[PDB]
């Protein structure tokens, strides 16, 4: 009873957002957050193609996203702390000096 | 008039217009991170486009 | 399908790492001594090449709905592991410089070497997807394993942030495949589409989706600009292992995937795969002109290379020779970057700490040392493409099928980057011959010495006689 | 079956020179010599058991020895070395030219010297093999695997006296050159082969095969503009002329880099035996082009060497036109044309050769090249301006010389063929009477025009100055008696003649 098509363009819908708030944000933490949206989004769209088909691959490719997003949301915050006991400063246009 | 071989010099303009476009492809090599999120978001936008079209 | 006793005899490689994985951890937490972990890590690498040569006895079969493993799969696996094991090699007198953890960097080597592994055999877009993050996020922790040097850390956010944005596409366009075809095996992408409906819109945005991650992971032009900030920052045996054995991977499973794939041959895909090979090849080289740092150099070098593997893989329905000048051309390019990547290895170890500069200064390297700066020229003709040398063999191969396609202009683009090549490469090596104004003792650094004069060795055999490794490529045939 | 040891006598030569560094500095020396005269020697045996004088044109292929073992058969390449008249001319010419170079590297007394020989000799093998083979691919390794040794001792070897940026500027514009024309005849040889299988189902890069290729004439035309590109960077053929006086310049100020890399030039030879038989009626539509690029680069080389004010760069734009000349009569068809352009390469081998020597000496004995810092030089010196003016006498092309054999059986044939072009021509000879005496009253003639041409100069080595004779007297017997050179490519010329009239 529920398209598809509605499904796969709310997915659509947040993983734009998440790439547009990954640009537009000097701040690390922000870009991780929008990182978060994007894998989250894409998790959501294999749950809705599964889904669609009555199959369990689309659930199971869930797990893999979900543990993959885990798995970079500890890296990455990892990186924000080393960042910020180093710098004392979350600015990402600072870290720029590698260039040419 | 020809006392410093002007068809060596068009033979190397190509080395010219390389080094000009070297330094011109370097500049997009800006260092920063948010750029290059963006450049990756423009070039899934040209893909995207690209395999639409065709 | 289910396993069987002889799919575990199908399986080797992929269990011998993670045994490796599990005994070098346990001794870690034993003890931190950086020689036994070191020592555990290269013998459990050189019983996965040995675990291979046992599954090359066997037959090729399909383990799983995931793996499929064959000759191509054991060629890629052997890549791999080489460029593992040359990795450690390299990483302990760096590693004996580094005055912090060292053997979690072991640990995190033979992960990537697992991940490797899985994309070599992987059949599914799962385990296409699962080996991508297994070779990218010990990478995450590799680039950045000096975290307290500011380029190094520099390069690991760089690296972290665009791999997981990069991963994000790439999981949304599966998703939108599986959306189409209801399938997750490489053979059914697009075995729903027929009477010459190949050219579906959703499978050919999830594949473009899928294409704007694979190629943020083999560096193409657009998604090319990380590559020189996280060559140059990562440490120079990371550097090594990220430009051999994860494009290697990465590019190994998207030569599977577009043999197996039936929208593989649609030609929109084809379109876009040669504009990106054009402007990998072209930018590459261009951008390389004027590096007077050999990373980041390299880095060009590394998008030139594998816009030439695009070109090569272009052809592989129109052709036939297409998957045996894609293995020569990685066979060749391995050692060769091996070799470069090897010495820039071992004339930055040991570590010297976070604050001191890793800059190479590649000027006079032959009046200090003699056969480093023979080797390193002998891959700046390698990867230029000089007939003496197996890169050429490579360049040969690829112009052999670009000639064959009839892809006229990828075959200018080859040409003309070459001779830009040319210049930048012979400028390295003429450079290695200058002077220089002003500017080892153990047996590690004996062994990374040896290690990269055997892969001048090969690639010089390899340019001269180039017969037994194309005899070896050819019988590494898969599953068609 | 000595062609495989034709190349591997200078290989070992080489490595075996670089070998013996440790016993000496002296000592390689000796070592080059030998392995020179060794390859001198082998082909002078081969030319006077080949007889060639008592040979007719039986068709191509014909050949005097023959040689093939398989080296990459999985796309069906295989070593394949043949040789004939005109490539035996070619291997013995390369053998003396080779034994001049070593002989002209005497007294080098430095370190890595090894080193300069085992490049040298890399070169002088690379050259033979691209006249002996006849396997495509083998044909354009061996041509494409010069370049690094030469690139090496022009860069790191190189005139001394002028910044290493600019040594380093000049073999980086000759490898680019020769090495991006190369990779565009790789390309050519690649679509023939796999035209030739698609249009009959073998695979193979054998020259003998592949001259039976039914294909149409855009894809003819394409291949031998492929081939044409590659030998006119190397010819040189204007505009692609510009690496030559800067790479004879920044060459090593011995004068041994020319007379083993540059002066004996495989495109003539490349054009005879490849563009021509493989592509006969693609060249026979490109001769126009070719033979106004010919007059071009005549009249352009002469206006270009009257303008230098350094001997070297004159001489280098002097190889240009003579090879405008030659670049006029292979396109011609016709065979009086082809023998004379054969003695016309031969004698521009030696004079050229000689000039340079001559060149060298004169540098090394006035410590600058510059026309204007001289004069006045014949009172000044015992051997080097006489013989520099029966140099200059030669390539001005005067009778009693090869060069005038060369030229004007040329000239005969050409004005058979296409008379305007000709006549153009000879007004080209003029114009090289002019630059040699331009040179010849700037150097030695006059008043000096600095301190260093105001001295006594010193004399001539016994060495030198007797293998400069040997360029003499071998030059003078060109130009009295060129007999036995046209019987021995007599057959080999008729044989691409008739390959390339009967196919039109
Ligand atoms: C007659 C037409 C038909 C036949 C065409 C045949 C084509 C192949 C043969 C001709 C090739 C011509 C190449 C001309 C440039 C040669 C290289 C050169 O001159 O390099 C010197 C220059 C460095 O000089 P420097 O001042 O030291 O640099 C600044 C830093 N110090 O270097 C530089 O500035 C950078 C050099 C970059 C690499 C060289 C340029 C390559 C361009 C593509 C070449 C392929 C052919 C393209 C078409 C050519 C025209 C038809
Ligand atoms: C910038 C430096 C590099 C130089 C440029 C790069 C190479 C450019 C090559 C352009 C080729 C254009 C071909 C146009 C038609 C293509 C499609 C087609 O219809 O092909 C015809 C034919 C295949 O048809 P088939 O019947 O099977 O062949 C039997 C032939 N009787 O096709 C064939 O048979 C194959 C035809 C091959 C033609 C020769 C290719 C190489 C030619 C030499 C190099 C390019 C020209 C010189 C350099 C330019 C300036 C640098
Ligand atoms: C940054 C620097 C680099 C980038 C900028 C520089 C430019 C780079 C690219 C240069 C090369 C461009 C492409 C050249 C090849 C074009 C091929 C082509 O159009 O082929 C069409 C046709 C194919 O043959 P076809 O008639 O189809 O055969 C089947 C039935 N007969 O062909 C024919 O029928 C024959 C056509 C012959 C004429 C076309 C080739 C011209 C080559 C010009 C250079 C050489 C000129 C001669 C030598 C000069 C002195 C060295
Ligand atoms: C029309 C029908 C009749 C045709 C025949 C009769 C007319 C032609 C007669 C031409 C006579 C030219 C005489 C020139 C003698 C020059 C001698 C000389 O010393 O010149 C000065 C200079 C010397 O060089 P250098 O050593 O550098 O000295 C320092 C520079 N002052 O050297 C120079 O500056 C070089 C001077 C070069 C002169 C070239 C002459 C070419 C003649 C071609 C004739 C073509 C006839 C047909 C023309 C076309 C008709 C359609
Ligand atoms: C009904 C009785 C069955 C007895 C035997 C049960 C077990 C047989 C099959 C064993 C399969 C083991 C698979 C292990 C996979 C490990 C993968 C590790 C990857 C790093
Ligand atoms: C096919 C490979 C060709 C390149 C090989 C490079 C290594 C060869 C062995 C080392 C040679 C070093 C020579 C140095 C000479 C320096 C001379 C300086 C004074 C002129
Ligand atoms: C900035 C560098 C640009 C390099 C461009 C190199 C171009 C090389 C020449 C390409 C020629 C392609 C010709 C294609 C003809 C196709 C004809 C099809 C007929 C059916």
């Amino acid at each position: 009873m529920i398209p598809l098509q509605h499904g796969l363009i709310l997915a659509a819908i947040l993983f734009v957002l998440g790439l547009t708030g990954l640009v537009i944000r000097r701040n690390l933490l922000f870009m991780l957050i929008g990182l978060e949206i994007m894998i989250n989004a894409s998790a959501l769209a294999f749950v809705v193609a599964g889904s669609y088909w009555g199959q369990t691959d689309g659930q199971v490719m869930y797990i893999l996203a979900i543990s993959l997003a885990a798995a970079e949301a500890s890296i990455g915050l990892a990186l924000l702390l080393q960042l910020h006991r180093r710098r004392q400063n979350l600015n990402i246009d600072s870290v720029s000096e590698m260039r040419g | 008039l020809l006392k410093r071989d002007p068809l060596n010099s068009m033979m190397n303009i190509p080395a010219v217009l390389s080094r000009f476009a070297g330094k011109g492809l370097l500049l997009s090599e800006n260092g920063y991170l948010r750029w290059y999120v963006a450049s990756m978001s423009i070039g899934a936008v040209v893909v995207l486009a690209l395999l639409m079209v065709l | 399908m289910t396993i069987t006793p002889q799919n575990l005899i199908a399986l080797l490689p992929l269990l011998i790492v993670g045994l490796t994985v599990v005994v070098v951890m346990l001794s870690i937490a034993w003890r931190r001594n950086h020689f036994l972990n070191a020592t555990l890590s290269v013998i459990g690498l050189n019983a996965a090449l040995v675990s291979l040569w046992f599954v090359g006895q066997a037959g090729a079969m399909d383990v799983t709905p995931l793996m499929r493993v064959d000759g191509f799969a054991m060629l890629y696996t052997g890549l791999v592991l080489l460029a593992s094991l040359a990795t450690c090699t390299f990483a302990y007198p760096w590693l004996e410089g580094y005055n912090d953890n060292k053997d979690e960097f072991y640990l995190l080597v033979l992960i990537a070497a697992l991940g490797g592994i899985l994309l070599a055999n992987a059949n599914h877009l799962a385990s296409l997807f699962l080996g991508i993050e297994l070779i990218s996020l010990p990478l995450f922790g590799l680039v950045g394993y000096a975290f307290r040097q500011k380029r190094s850390l520099e390069a690991s956010i760089k690296y972290t942030i665009l791999s997981a944005a990069a991963s994000s596409f790439l999981l949304f366009g599966m998703a939108l495949v599986y959306a189409q075809s209801g399938d997750l095996s490489f053979v059914a992408l697009g075995k729903n589409l027929g009477d010459g409906m190949l050219n579906e819109p959703l499978l050919l945005a999830g594949f473009g989706l899928m294409i704007v991650g694979l190629g943020f992971k083999l560096s193409l032009v657009p998604f090319h600009l990380w590559t020189p900030d996280v060559y140059q920052g990562a440490p120079a045996p990371v550097s090594t292992f990220l430009a051999t054995a994860s494009k290697i991977a990465i590019f190994g499973v998207v030569m599977r995937l577009f043999l197996y794939a039936p929208v593989g041959d649609s030609e929109a895909i084809r379109v876009v795969l040669a504009i990106i090979a054009f402007a990998s090849i072209i930018f590459g080289n261009l951008m390389a002109l004027s590096q007077t740092n050999i990373k980041r150099l390299l880095g060009y070098s590394s998008i030139s290379h594998l816009g030439y593997l695009l070109v090569a893989l272009i052809a592989l329905q129109t052709g036939e020779m297409s998957m045996e000048a894609v293995g020569v051309y990685l066979a060749g390019y391995l050692f060769s970057s091996l070799g470069a990547f090897g010495v820039v290895s071992l004339m930055s170890s040991p570590y010297r700490g976070p604050d001191a500069d890793s800059l190479f200064s590649y000027r006079g390297l032959f009046w200090h040392r003699p056969i480093l700066a023979a080797v390193m020229t002998v891959m700046m003709l390698s990867l230029a493409g000089i007939p003496m040398t197996l890169g050429f063999i490579g360049k040969f191969y690829v112009l052999a099928v670009g000639v064959q396609a009839h892809l006229w202009w990828l075959v200018g683009a080859v040409v003309v980057g070459s001779a830009i090549g040319l210049y930048y490469y012979l400028r390295v090596a003429v450079s290695l011959y200058l002077h220089a104004p002003e500017q080892p003792s153990n047996w590690q650094y004996s062994a990374g010495g040896i290690v990269v004069l055997i892969s001048a060795l090969l690639v010089l055999v390899l340019g001269v006689w180039p017969q037994p490794l194309i005899s070896i490529v050819r019988l590494a045939m898969p599953l068609m | 079956m000595l062609l495989p040891w034709l190349i591997l006598i200078p290989f070992i030569g080489g490595f075996l020179c670089w070998q013996t560094e440790r016993f000496g500095v002296k000592v390689p020396r000796w070592i080059a010599l030998i392995t020179m005269g060794l390859t001198l020697a082998l082909s002078l045996q081969l030319w006077l058991q080949g007889g060639y004088s008592l040979t007719q044109s039986a068709g191509i292929p014909q050949w005097q020895s023959e040689f093939d073992m398989p080296w990459i058969p999985r796309f069906g390449i295989s070593i394949h070395l043949a040789i004939d008249g005109l490539s035996l001319l070619m291997v013995v010419l390369t053998g003396l030219l080779g034994v001049l170079a070593v002989l002209c590297s005497w007294k080098e007394i430095e370190k890595y010297q090894g080193f300069f020989h085992l490049n040298l000799m890399w070169i002088l093998g690379g050259v033979i093999g691209v006249f002996l083979a006849i396997d495509m691919f083998l044909f354009f390794f061996f041509w494409e695997m010069m370049l690094v040794p030469m690139y090496f001792l022009i860069a790191l070897w190189g005139h001394k006296a002028s910044d290493g940026k600019t040594r380093i500027t000049a073999a980086t514009k000759f490898f680019i050159y020769t090495q991006a024309s190369g990779l565009v005849m790789l390309i050519a040889i690649l679509a023939l082969v796999f035209v030739h299988y698609n249009a009959t189902g073998v695979w193979t890069f054998n020259y003998e095969e592949l001259l039976n290729t039914p294909m149409s004439s855009g894809v003819e035309y394409l291949l031998m503009l492929g081939f044409f590109i590659a030998f006119a960077v190397k010819m040189p053929v204007v505009p692609l002329h510009g690496w030559l006086p800067d790479a004879h310049s920044q060459a090593p100020t011995a004068g041994s880099v020319d007379l083993a890399g540059i002066l004996l030039k495989t495109a003539a030879y490349g054009l005879l035996r490849f563009s021509l038989p493989l592509f006969p009626n693609a060249s026979a539509e490109f001769a126009p082009i070719a033979m106004w690029l010919g007059v071009i680069g005549i009249f352009y080389g002469a206006w270009m060497a009257f303008a230098q004010t350094d001997i070297k760069r004159l001489i280098a734009y002097t190889s240009v036109s003579h090879m405008g000349f030659v670049l006029i009569a292979i396109y011609t068809g016709s065979q009086l044309a082809y023998q004379g352009a054969v003695i016309q390469m031969i004698a521009h081998g030696l004079s050229a050769a000689g000039l340079f020597i001559l060149c060298g000496q004169l540098y090394e004995r006035i410590h600058t090249r510059d026309m204007r810092m001289m004069g006045g030089l014949w009172s000044k010196m015992k051997w080097l301006p006489a013989l520099s003016l029966f140099f200059a006498v030669a390539t001005l092309g005067m009778p009693g010389t090869g060069n005038f054999v060369g030229e004007f059986m040329i000239l005969f044939g050409s004005f058979q063929v296409v008379p305007v072009i000709t006549v153009i021509s000879t007004f080209g000879l003029v114009f090289a009477s002019v630059y040699s005496l331009a040179m010849l009253h700037r150097a030695y003639f006059g008043k000096a025009k600095s301190q260093i041409a105001s001295q006594e100069l010193p004399g001539m080595s016994l060495r030198e100055l007797f293998m400069i004779l040997l360029l003499v007297v071998l030059l003078v017997l060109l130009g009295f008696y060129p007999q036995p050179i046209l019987d021995t490519s007599h057959s080999a010329i008729g044989n691409i003649q008739q390959w390339f009239v009967n196919s039109v």
